[PDB]
């Protein structure tokens, strides 16, 4: 199938550009595909130049392609995605918050419910405390407590919010022992390091690549199911030259080029990161301008140009252990009055 | 003589679904105690 992959791979690896872009040296963690879905989400209720933008921000072809035929295929990735499965958890929702006198079109909620799984829960946006907490619970829930405090701040006059949520625990193919896991250095520079937990493999075959064009290591550790980890390890200070080349093209080449080793020894940290992102900076260098202005076109969604996206953010955290790896993440498109 | 393979340096790492040839998560890790 993967009618939606070349898209979202494109928009992932320009994210994943723009946020090293605002901190170089930061942690990076983060879900293209929760970003991907909640704006097209958003696009459902967008028209004209606003919805031109988004489409094209995410990376579609418009010539070639159809608001539609988008829409179709992440209901039907999302169908895909949540199917009962026994190997590993994965779960993605979208969910709606609005305040109850906003007129809605019927058939913008029936749209989002019948594409992208969404309920409309009336909220009172007036006691922001209350909304507050009603949203990060809803985000709670579907991550399994991981994503805690997606809204911190929210206005009192803020008339929507559509939230995505993607939720991923799995067990490795090849797990890690415990008891081969022993502190060792974690080299933040060539001369300074600290000290993680370092878990450790002995006599593994996986797919391997040594790439001499970007001075860079990979491998592909399995989870049990259809998912997996590419570990990408740069030569030191070659990293900014591995971002730099991050794109779908590399990512083919990758995976076109991996092929079986038995690895005497591999090394990989036990670990926990977590990052939060307003993304309006980056949706603005990506040329989804008019959805945050006063011409906003939102339209699809009451009928009516009243409505304008105030901010969109991000909350991600990934956790690599022993035995396997949880990973979650989850999306807020804020809007207001216009 | 065999190849080792030691994450003890800033890399990489793309949660990626085969099936549906979606990436998941991305993610740099610089320090896993940042
Ligand atoms: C870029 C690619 C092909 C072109 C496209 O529209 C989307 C993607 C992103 C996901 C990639 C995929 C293929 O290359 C096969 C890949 C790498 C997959 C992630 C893991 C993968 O399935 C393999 O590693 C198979 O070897």
């Amino acid at each position: 199938d993967r009618g939606l992959a070349s898209a979202n791979v494109d928009f992932a690896f320009s994210l994943y550009k723009q946020l090293v872009l605002k901190a170089p040296d930061k942690n990076v963690i983060f879900s293209p595909l929760s970003i991907s879905t909640a704006l097209a989400f958003l696009s459902l209720g967008a028209h004209n130049t606003t919805l031109t933008e988004i489409l094209k921000g995410l990376k579609f072809n418009l010539t070639e392609t159809s608001e539609a035929e988008i829409h179709q295929s992440f209901q039907h990735l999302l169908r895909t995605l949540n199917q009962s499965s026994d190997e590993l958890q994965l779960s993605m929702g979208n969910a709606m918050f609005v305040k109850e006198q906003l007129s809605l079109l019927d058939r913008f909620t029936e749209d989002a419910k019948r594409l992208y799984g969404s309920e409309a829960f009336a909220t009172d946006f007036q006691d922001s405390a209350a909304a507050k907490k009603l949203i990060n619970d809803y985000v709670k829930n579907g991550t399994r407590g991981k994503i805690t405090d997606l809204i911190k701040d929210l206005d009192s006059q803020t008339m929507m919010v559509l939230v995505n949520y993607i939720f991923f625990k799995a067990k490795w193919e090849m797990p890690f022992d415990p008891q081969d896991t022993h502190q060792s250095r974690f080299y933040l520079s060539k001369k300074k390091w600290v000290m993680v937990p370092m878990m450790s493999l002995h006599h593994l075959t996986i797919p391997y690549f040594r790439d001499e064009e970007l001075s860079c290591t990979v491998v592909q550790l399995n989870y049990t199911g259809n998912a997996s980890a590419l570990f990408i390890l740069p030569d030191q200070d070659k990293m900014e030259e591995v971002e730099a080349m991050l794109s779908r093209e590399t990512l083919a080449r990758w995976g076109d080029s991996l092929e079986f080793r038995e690895i005497g020894e591999l090394y990989l940290p036990k670990f926990s990161i977590s990052r939060d992102y307003n993304l309006n900076d980056i949706l603005l260098q990506l040329g989804i301008e008019e959805a945050f202005t006063s011409k906003a076109d939102l339209s699809g969604i009451t009928g009516a140009r009243n409505l304008a996206v105030s901010q969109v953010v991000h909350k991600a955290v990934l956790d690599v252990f022993e035995e396997g790896t949880e990973a979650s993440a989850a999306t807020a498109v804020k809007i207001t009055l216009l | 003589t065999r190849t080792i393979v030691r994450f003890n340096r800033p890399f990489l790492m793309i949660i990626v679904d085969h099936f549906t040839w979606s990436i998941f998560f991305m993610s740099k890790v610089t320090n896993p105690k940042q």
